């Protein structure tokens, strides 16, 4: 139950079971070893100046795209930190990203190269999905001839990577089932047979082809992609991937693709290694100097286009927005194998969350961006 | 790259030349002539005329587009005339193709 190349399953999903094979004397052995040698390898790295930019360069060393697309793909693995309350409640740390943005790019490969580092995955098409495929069904085993209970894409992906493509040609039933996901992680089934609520710890990965040829940059956002307005609030990061045509990043990318066709980052093997000891071991704690921030961030971001909301020109801020905040303060302490949640943490989150959306090109009046101030 | 592959492949051979990407080339470029197979002063008056009825400098494409196609004349003769004239120095075509300006 081990691979070099994939990373290691959630233990905060499986806490019972790790008692019970004690219990029953099973070898099987579910996290890999570290020897010493390695693990001092990790401080090693660790303590490098441009962890970041490493880390984010060897996540996918074959996709010539910006280091804020794939920071945001880094930072989905570590995770938020899962919280427990002692007198029933639960928080959980699982961050969800939309890839809306022109035709002709490298979304696609993002998708899959997700659903093939995660341990538990399952890859769904648009409008190939029914809410009978995702939640659950009944099933006649051919060897017993008995109706048997079997499990739907979305419970099969629990502590894992869910990945949907064109999200936005999807059905409005089949869209239903995912707002208790996004909520609460659970499902609940009241079907004849079955009555109980089931866990589905999952991390949402989608893309969402915008209406007609191009992106306009002339028309606001929210008229730009087939989702309604209020479902574009529930995701953590929003990602507009632009297409400009100027000649350096042409040339580069021209020159990076040919490359490939003839006969410094981190190989798989470390990469793994060290994202799977920094989910196992730490967890990351917020002070106060994080909290002030934090307030203060979220109240500037709420008063920022009071005026723009009785017309749905941009997305409007809501208190997932905060929670996203925090999540994404959590995963960037843990990374660099921290406990402590400092200023910078904070700061860093909230510019890759308006990098994100491309607000530093954007007119808060009309919702247009201009081109000319989009760089690569 | 693919076509070019497709060409060397054709050819038995281990290495890709540049005669094998000029052909792919004129193949991309081949695929879409019939679109170009047959007017700019009469439209330059026309436009002219509507910049005046107006006052500024600024015009709308898609008005442009729906005024000349009333009078009667195809895509292509509108698409002509605009590069012609951008290249004269006389107006160019801002905003992803959303805005006419006339330079002075």
């Amino acid at each position: 139950k081990v691979s070099d190349k994939r990373l290691d399953v959630d233990t905060s999903t499986i806490e019972q079971e790790l008692m019970q094979n004690k219990v029953d004397h099973n070898e099987v052995e579910e996290v890999r070893q570290i020897t010493d040698q390695d693990l001092a390898k990790i401080r090693e790295v660790a303590a490098r100046e441009d962890l970041y930019s490493l880390l984010a360069r060897s996540i996918a060393p074959s996709i010539y795209e910006l280091e804020d697309v794939k920071k945001g793909i880094l930072l989905q693995l570590f995770g938020g930190t899962n919280k427990t309350f002692t007198k029933g409640g639960r928080y959980r740390g699982d961050i969800n990203i939309l890839l809306c943005g022109d035709p002709s790019t490298s979304k696609s490969q993002i998708l899959q190269y997700v659903h093939k580092i995660t341990p538990r995955g399952v890859y769904t098409s648009g409008k190939g999905s029914s809410a009978v495929g995702l939640t659950a069904y009944i099933t006649r085993d051919v060897d017993t001839k008995q109706l048997v209970l079997e499990s739907g894409a979305l419970v099969l992906s629990d502590g894992g990577v869910c990945c949907i493509d064109e999200f936005d040609k999807m059905s409005d039933s089949t869209r239903s089932v995912l707002h208790e996901v996004m909520e609460q992680q659970t499902i609940s089934i009241a079907k004849a047979g079955i009555i109980t609520t089931l866990n589905a710890r999952s991390s949402i990965l989608a893309s969402a082809n915008p209406i007609g040829s191009r992106y306009n940059p002339n028309l606001p956002v929210t008229e730009n992609i087939d989702l309604p307005p209020p479902l574009l609030s529930r995701f953590d990061l929003v990602y507009l991937v632009l297409d400009k045509v100027d000649e350096k990043n042409d040339r580069e990318l021209a020159k990076h693709l040919t490359n490939l066709y003839l006969e410094d980052v981190l190989p798989v093997e470390f990469l793994t290694m060290y994202i799977s000891y920094a989910k196992e071991h730490i967890h990351p704690i917020i002070t106060e100097a994080a909290k002030t921030e934090l307030v203060r961030a979220y109240v500037g971001m709420r008063k920022m286009g009071d005026d723009s909301r009785s017309d749905e020109k941009r997305i409007t801020a809501t208190t997932r927005q905060l929670e996203s905040m925090i999540r994404l303060a959590e995963a960037h302490a843990k990374m660099k194998l921290k406990n402590v949640v400092e200023l910078e943490d904070v700061q860093e989150a909230v510019r890759l969350i308006r990098s994100a959306i491309k607000d530093y090109a954007t007119d808060p009046k009309t919702g247009k961006i201009d081109m000319n101030l989009v760089q690569t | 790259i693919r076509l070019s592959q497709a060409l060397a492949k054709l050819r038995l051979a281990d290495m890709v030349d540049i005669d094998d990407v000029e052909e792919a080339l004129r193949l991309v470029r081949v695929s879409k002539e019939s679109l170009y197979q047959e007017p700019t002063t009469k439209i330059f008056t026309i436009i002219k005329k509507m910049l005046q009825e107006t006052g500024k400098n600024t015009l709308s494409y898609e008005n442009i587009v729906k005024t000349v196609r009333l009078r009667g004349f195809t895509m292509l003769q509108l698409s002509n005339c605009i590069q012609e004239y951008s290249y004269l120095n006389v107006w160019h075509l801002i905003n992803e193709g959303n805005t006419l300006k006339f330079v002075d």
